[PDB]
C-alpha cells in the first residue's frame, strides 16, 4: 500500500482532461506537476496553481480553505506519512516483543491512513470543478 | 409634429428594440430561459464527507482517551446537589 | 418525386422514360380526356416567370406563352402573374410552407441509468465511505478491553450493521459504547442527506423530461430563439415574410433579418443537411410536400412540425384560350371524387420512403418507468 | 448602473441543510434535547431491587433512542410503559 | 442475499416515490387517444358519420382498405352511427362521455369547437380532400375576372385574415386556453380508496 | 336548506333516470354499493346479530 502510495504521489497521470499546456490540448494531469501530453512540445510539464482566475481569496470563507488544502496538499501527504510510521511499528513488534501495547499502536496509524487518503480523493476532485 | 406621428404609431419603439435587443448578439432570454438538469456533482455533497470523515477522527479519539481512562483508573449525593443548585440559580 | 429519371433511361424513348408522381397522373388524365401525349423537359430550368428588364416569359410557363409546350403538368405554384398569360385547373394537390427540423435525440436510457442522478465519481466515495466507516465501528468497538467478548462487532458484523444503516433497514445489532455510537451516529446522518437526494435527484429527471415540449405551431417557434430557424434565399417563402399583415409572421421575418448569421441557404438540399448538422439547434423553413418527402427519407431523421403555415396549390395549367381548358379541368375533378389521387398520392410518398411514418405518434405509453429503465436492477 | 453578470454560485460545503432554514435546524435540536430527556424522566418512573432499574432507558440511551428515531434507523430499545410511548 | 435485495428495494421504492410526484407536479393533458388511423383500431371508442351526406357516400364508395373497415364497423354499430342532423352529431359525442366520436366537415368540425360549452376536440387531419368555390354562371363576365380577386385576396395574406379573425376573435374559451393551467390538489379519497379496498 | 321550502325531503336516486352518466364497471359497482348501501346495512346486520 505505501509502496502505491508514494508512485501514486510523484506520477502525474491523475487525469485525462482539455486544458492547455501554456499561456502563450489534452493535459497529462498531476497533483504537483500537472503536466500535458501529446502537445507541440510533448513532454513538459507546470507545476499547480490555485488561482486561474485572479479575485479575493478569502471571499467565501470555504474558498480560503478549499483553495489552500488542494495545491498545498497535505491530506495526501499525511496519508503517507501516517502509513509510514505506522509501518516502522510493524517493525517494532520484535524490538520490546510482547509489550502489548505496540500491535494496537500500529493499527490506529493504518485506520488513520485511511482517514487521510479519502479526505484528499475528496478535495481533488471538490477543487476539480472546472 | 413628425415626432410625435411617430412615438404614437410605436415606430420609433420597433426601431428601438430591433437594434437594441433583437440585434444585440446574445440574449437574455435566449440563455437563461433553458431547462436543463445535472446529476449531483461531488461538490454538491462535499459538506457530509467531511462531517463524516471529521466524525471518524472524533470517534476514534475519544474511543483513545477513554482507554487510557478506563486502564489508568463521582457518586456522592451531596456536592453535585450543590451543583443542582448552582446550575439551576444559574 | 414528381417527374425523375429512370434508372432504364437507355432502352426506353420519351414516355416510357421518366416516371413519378406526374407520370401517372399524365396517362391518366390523357386517359379520362383521350389525346395523344409527349413528354419533354424544358432544357431552361426554370420555374415560369418574367423579369422587368427583359419583359419576357421563360420555363414551363413561358414556353405555355410562347406557344412551344401544350400542357403543363409539373409541381407549378398557382400565382397571379401565371394566371395572367396562361390559365390553371383546380389544384390536383393542396400544400404550404411548413418548418423541417431532426427529429429530437430520443434514445433509450441505459441498464446503468437508475444509477444516474448521482454522478460516477460519487459512488466510489460511498462505497470508500463504507469501506470507512465499518472498519473504524469494528475498531472503537474492539480495541478496548474493558471483559472485551461482550460486544458482537467483528469486522463482518460491523460491515453488515453499516450495510443495513445505508440501505435504512437497518439490523439487529446496535452500537452499546459511548464513542461506539457516535461513529454510528455520524453515518445514519451520513446516509439520511445522500439517500434523500439520491430521492429528489431522480425526481428532477422525470418531471424535467416531462416538462420540455416540442414544437408544434409557429407560436412555439416563435418564443424560441436559441434554436435559430430561417429560410430559402430565393423563392417564394422568403418573399412571403416581408408582405405578412400578421404579427405572429411579423415577428419572425424581423429576427430572421435581424441574425448575424447566414439563415438563408442556396438550395434545399442543402438546407437539408444544413439541420443535420444543426442538432436539434435550427429549424428550416420549406414547402410541405417537398418537407414532407426528406422526412420519409434516409437517415429517416427529419421531421415536419405545425402545420400549413400558408395554403397553396400545384395546378396543371393549359394555354389561355387553348382547347383543352375545360377538359382537363373535368378530369381533375373526376379524378379527386374517384379517389384515385389520394392512392395516387400516398404512392410515391411512401414507396420512395423506406422510413416508417407515425413511428412516433404519442407518449402516453411511456408515461410510467418501464421495465428498461429499471431493468438494471434485475440484472 | 452596470454591474456583471451574476457568477451563478457554487453550493456551499454547507449547503446541503440549505433547504431549511437557519432557525429551524436550532428548533430540530432543541426538539431533539426536550424529548430525548422527557422520555427518561418517564422511564426512570413506573417501577411497578430492579423495579426501577426495569426498563433499559439510560439517559445516554434516550438520547440514542431520539436520535435514531431522527435518522430513521430504529434501535433496539422501545418503550413499554404507557406514557413511555406517546 | 440480504444485501443485494436490499438495494433493490432501495431503488424501486424510490423510483416510485419520484415518478408519482412528477404525475401530480407536470399534469399534462392525455395525448390524443385516436389519431386518423387509430380510431379504426378502436372498437372500444365508437365513431359516425352522417346519415344522408356524400361524407356518408364516401365511405361506401371507397376503395381504400383502411376506410374499407371504416364502412366495415359502421354497418355493425346498435343504435346506428346515422343520425339524420348535425346538432344530434353535435350532442351524441357530448353526452358519451367519450366513447362516441363523429367524422364531419372541417369546417363545422372547427366553429363548434369554438364555442360553449367549450366541450370537444378536434384531432388528426383531414381524410379527404374538398373546397369551397365562387359559383358563377357560364359565361357570366364576372367569373374570369371573380377568381383573379380570390388568387388577390390569397396571395396578400387577406383570406387568411378574414378567417383568422371570424374564426379565433368571433370564437372564446377553445382548448388553446388550458394549457399554461396548472393547479395541483391534496388527493381526494377517491384517489387512494383501493389502497384501502 | 337555506330556503323557504325547507322540510322537503325527496327519494333519492343515486343513478338518475335522466342524466348524462355513462358509469364504468369500477364506478357501476361502486354507485350500486352507493345506492344500495349494502355496507351501512351490513353494519345494521351485524350489530343486531
Ligand atoms: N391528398 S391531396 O393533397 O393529394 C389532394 C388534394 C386536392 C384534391 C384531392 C387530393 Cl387527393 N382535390 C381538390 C379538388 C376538389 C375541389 C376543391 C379543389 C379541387 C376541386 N384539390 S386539392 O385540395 O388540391
Amino acid at each position: 500500500a505505501f509502496s502505491l502510495m508514494t508512485i501514486a504521489v510523484g506520477t502525474d497521470y491523475w487525469l485525462y482532461s482539455r486544458g492547455v499546456c501554456k499561456t502563450k490540448v489534452m493535459t497529462h494531469s498531476g497533483l504537483w506537476r500537472t503536466c500535458c501530453l501529446e502537445g507541440n512540445f510533448k513532454g513538459l510539464c507546470k507545476q499547480i496553481d490555485h488561482f486561474p482566475e485572479d479575485a479575493d481569496y478569502e471571499a467565501d470563507t470555504a474558498e480560503y480553505f478549499l483553495r489552500a488544502v488542494r495545491a498545498s496538499s497535505i491530506f495526501p501527504i499525511l496519508s503517507v506519512i501516517l502509513l509510514f510510521m505506522g509501518g516502522l511499528c510493524i517493525a517494532a513488534s520484535e524490538f520490546y516483543k510482547t509489550r502489548h501495547n505496540i500491535i494496537l499502536s500500529a493499527g490506529i496509524f493504518f485506520v488513520s491512513a485511511g482517514l487521510s487518503n479519502i479526505i484528499g480523493i475528496i478535495v481533488y476532485i471538490s477543487a476539480n470543478a472546472g | 409634429l413628425a415626432v410625435l406621428k411617430l412615438s404614437e404609431q410605436g415606430v420609433l419603439d420597433k426601431l428601438k428594440n430591433k437594434w437594441w435587443y433583437d440585434k444585440g448578439e446574445c440574449g437574455a432570454k435566449d440563455s437563461g430561459s433553458k431547462e436543463k438538469t445535472s446529476a449531483l456533482s461531488l461538490s454538491n455533497v462535499a459538506g457530509v464527507f467531511y462531517i463524516l470523515v471529521g466524525g471518524l477522527g472524533l470517534a476514534m479519539l475519544v474511543a483513545l482517551i477513554e482507554f487510557c481512562y478506563k486502564s489508568r483508573a463521582l457518586f456522592d449525593r451531596g456536592v453535585q446537589m450543590l451543583l443542582t443548585t448552582v446550575g439551576a440559580f444559574a | 418525386p414528381y417527374v425523375m429519371m429512370k434508372k432504364n433511361h437507355e432502352m426506353l424513348e420519351g414516355n416510357e422514360r421518366y416516371e413519378g408522381y406526374c407520370v401517372d397522373l399524365a396517362a391518366e388524365i390523357a386517359k379520362h380526356c383521350g389525346f395523344k401525349y409527349k413528354l419533354t423537359i424544358v432544357g431552361d430550368g426554370k420555374y415560369g416567370a418574367r423579369d422587368a428588364d427583359t419583359k419576357i416569359w421563360n420555363g414551363m410557363v413561358g414556353e405555355l406563352v410562347y406557344g412551344k409546350a401544350d400542357i403543363a403538368i409539373a409541381p407549378l405554384t398557382i400565382t397571379l402573374v401565371r394566371e395572367e398569360v396562361i390559365d390553371f385547373s383546380k389544384p390536383f394537390m393542396s400544400l404550404g410552407i411548413s418548418i423541417m427540423i431532426k427529429k429530437p435525440q430520443k434514445s433509450k436510457p441505459g441498464v446503468f441509468s437508475f444509477l444516474d442522478p448521482l454522478a460516477y465519481e460519487i459512488w466510489m466515495c460511498i462505497v470508500f465511505a463504507y469501506i470507512g466507516v465499518s472498519v473504524v465501528l469494528f475498531l472503537v468497538s474492539r480495541f478496548s478491553p474493558y471483559s472485551e467478548s461482550t460486544n458482537e462487532f467483528g469486522i463482518f458484523n460491523s460491515l453488515w450493521f453499516s450495510l443495513g444503516a445505508f440501505m435504512q433497514q437497518g439490523c439487529d445489532i446496535s452500537p452499546r459504547s459511548l464513542s461506539g455510537r457516535i461513529v454510528g451516529g455520524v453515518w445514519w446522518f451520513f446516509t439520511l442527506i445522500i439517500i434523500s437526494s439520491y430521492t429528489a435527484n431522480l425526481a428532477a429527471f422525470l418531471t424535467v423530461e416531462r416538462m420540455v415540449s416540442p414544437i408544434e405551431s409557429a407560436e412555439d417557434l416563435s418564443k424560441q430563439t436559441e434554436i435559430a430557424y430561417g429560410t430559402l434565399d430565393s423563392g417564394s417563402t422568403k418573399e412571403f415574410f416581408r408582405r405578412s399583415k400578421i404579427a405572429v409572421f411579423d415577428k419572425m421575418w424581423t429576427y430572421m433579418r435581424s441574425a448575424e448569421p447566414s439563415v438563408f441557404v442556396r438550395t434545399t438540399a442543402e438546407g437539408v443537411a444544413r439541420v443535420r448538422k444543426s442538432k436539434g439547434k435550427y429549424a428550416y423553413l420549406l414547402e410541405s410536400t417537398m418537407n414532407e418527402y426528406i422526412e420519409q427519407r434516409k437517415p429517416c431523421d427529419t421531421m415536419k412540425v405545425g402545420g400549413n403555415l400558408d395554403s397553396k396549390g400545384y395546378g396543371i395549367a393549359t394555354p389561355k384560350g387553348s382547347s383543352l381548358g375545360t377538359p382537363v379541368n373535368l378530369a381533375v375533378l373526376k379524378l379527386s371524387e374517384q379517389g384515385v389521387l389520394d392512392k395516387l398520392k400516398n404512392k410515391w410518398w411512401y414507396d420512395k420512403g423506406e422510413c416508417g411514418a407515425k413511428d412516433s405518434g404519442s407518449k402516453e405509453k411511456t408515461s410510467a418507468l418501464s421495465l428498461s429503465n429499471v431493468a438494471g436492477v434485475f440484472y | 448602473i452596470m454591474i456583471k453578470k451574476p457568477q451563478k454560485s457554487k453550493p456551499g460545503v454547507f449547503s446541503f441543510l440549505d433547504p431549511l432554514a437557519y432557525e429551524i435546524w436550532m428548533c430540530i435540536v432543541f426538539a431533539y434535547i426536550g424529548v430525548s430527556v422527557v422520555l427518561f424522566l418517564v422511564s426512570r418512573f413506573s417501577p411497578y431491587q430492579s423495579s426501577e432499574s426495569t426498563n433499559e432507558f439510560g439517559i445516554f440511551n434516550s438520547l440514542w433512542f431520539s436520535l435514531g428515531a431522527f435518522m430513521q434507523q430504529g434501535c433496539d430499545i422501545s418503550p413499554r410503559s404507557l406514557s413511555g410511548r406517546i
